[PDB]
């Protein structure tokens, strides 16, 4: 497994994932990672992007997801199904995902992580997602639709 | 004497308005529970103490 | 019709009911009653019961709901289904009732109204309803279980 | 349609009609016409005839009732069926007319408006109607029986 | 629904279109929007484009027409039939356009808005339309032939 749930009192508050050799989790997700190998890692607070990160242990280096900055318009996969990306916006049908789903990765047709979900906005029949993505030059950026609620 | 009389009248008005306001509010609070219940006993004593 | 929706900006913000020649609607619900005959009634405030009341037109008086105070333990009917009455408390399964359902009536198996639903408590598996009813003497009383929130 | 009921509190208490390009409503019938296009025109008073009138909107001037001053003796019709016109009086069987039937036009065998009913008198066998009609010279006249009551 | 008609006196005198998540309606078309929620939002004026605009309701943000700046030579469609684009001009068959068609967008073979129609000129063989479209730089540009009549 490359995604690990985060639980504070036994309920799932969010998910953590290993991307590119780093462990990622949102700042707003409280609790401990079920994997003690990751929970014991001291994480840096990247308040610029609402993400905590650390170095993957050598024993966990094999459980790493590849990422890419090449995210053309189309459909992407995640734990709840397909995700549609257009006009520099990530969108899912309304009711697909909610509180507790932040930190899930979005994968392309080759299994490469293209984004990490932080939250979203319900726009009628579709829900727009707040995601952390890399621009056309591969630089990490945070995309936040106005009024997005952290999940 | 002018100040005394004006103060007394002001005190009387403020006191009478407060007294009547409290008594009228009491009637509304006392009777409202029965207006929303047409099929109620409505004891005669209720009409004598709260009205 | 026995229940009339109340619209604020085109959406339903609650329901108004007519019982025994009198109309009741939640005091905390803003908007017009979706009925020309009822929207023309000037209602009096009853902050004790968080509701407004007044008389209805002569044409409606003939078909108003019947008041009753006989509330033995058991199951009662309401718009969204059955209602359980135990420990002098009205409760329903979780997910039955929510925002906008305030003012709905609860009736017995004889078609008589026993309580007006103004709110409730969201528990883990059930919910408790904050309702206005009558005691064994037929006097209006408001039951607000601890943590009740207006709907 | 061509006849537009007049509603006060969500109930019909009379009927407005459009004759020859003019909207005619009884003066004693208080309320708003159940329309948006015809209700926005300012109406002039004709208290001598207990009528009010106004100009039909340009888009509605073509969809109006025709009228005639020729009223040969015989049978006429209206919303409630046949109407007898004899001895210079409009009359209907006892109980056919009543309160609320104010402003309803009477039609001939050719579909032309012949009178506007404002009231009536219940005689031994038939109820005479108080109407606004046009004499043999085409002049508007108020034809009312003795003791007529406004409807 | 993505294109809503505008009514002034009960008849339709134009259209208000929801394109790109924003309302586009002509300035010369006075009246309320068919949709009550689109009529309740304050709109801004763009006299240089003869159109009025404003942000759509939350639910209308996703349910909107996408637009494109690429309009190669070919055929397009609208509610009056097909639209032909040649010599950088939108031309429709003789007599196809007319009063009340302003505000209707011209859609491509993918259902995307290419231009908004405002008026036209009958050239005796075909009719040229006054439209609001986007240039090769994606900037809003108004294109109207000389003598065009606002519709």
């Amino acid at each position: 497994d490359k995604t690990f749930p985060i639980m504070l009192n036994g309920q799932v508050n969010g998910y953590a994932c290993v991307v590119g050799g780093r462990v990622f989790k949102p700042l707003h997700v409280e609790g401990r990672i079920d994997n003690e190998q990751l929970a014991a890692i001291k994480l840096k607070k990247a308040s610029i992007y609402d993400l905590e990160y650390g170095d993957v242990p050598q024993c966990m280096k094999s459980d790493t997801l590849q990422y890419t900055s090449d995210k053309p318009p189309g459909f992407y996969n995640w734990h709840h199904g397909a995700v549609q990306y257009e006009n520099n916006r990530f969108t899912v049908p309304r009711g697909v995902g909610g509180k507790g789903d932040s930190g899930r990765p979005i994968l392309d047709n080759k299994g490469r992580v293209v984004a990490i979900v932080l939250g979203g906005v319900n726009e009628g029949s579709r829900t727009a997602l707040s995601v952390v993505t890399w621009n056309q030059k591969g630089v990490t950026v945070k995309d936040t639709p106005e009024g997005s609620e952290p999940w | 004497t002018i100040i005394g009389l004006c103060t007394c009248v002001a005190i009387i008005m403020v006191s009478c308005v407060t007294s009547v306001w409290l008594l009228c509010r009491t009637r509304n609070l006392c009777i409202t529970p029965y207006k929303l219940a047409p099929n109620a006993q409505v004891p005669i004593l209720l009409a004598l103490l709260c009205c």
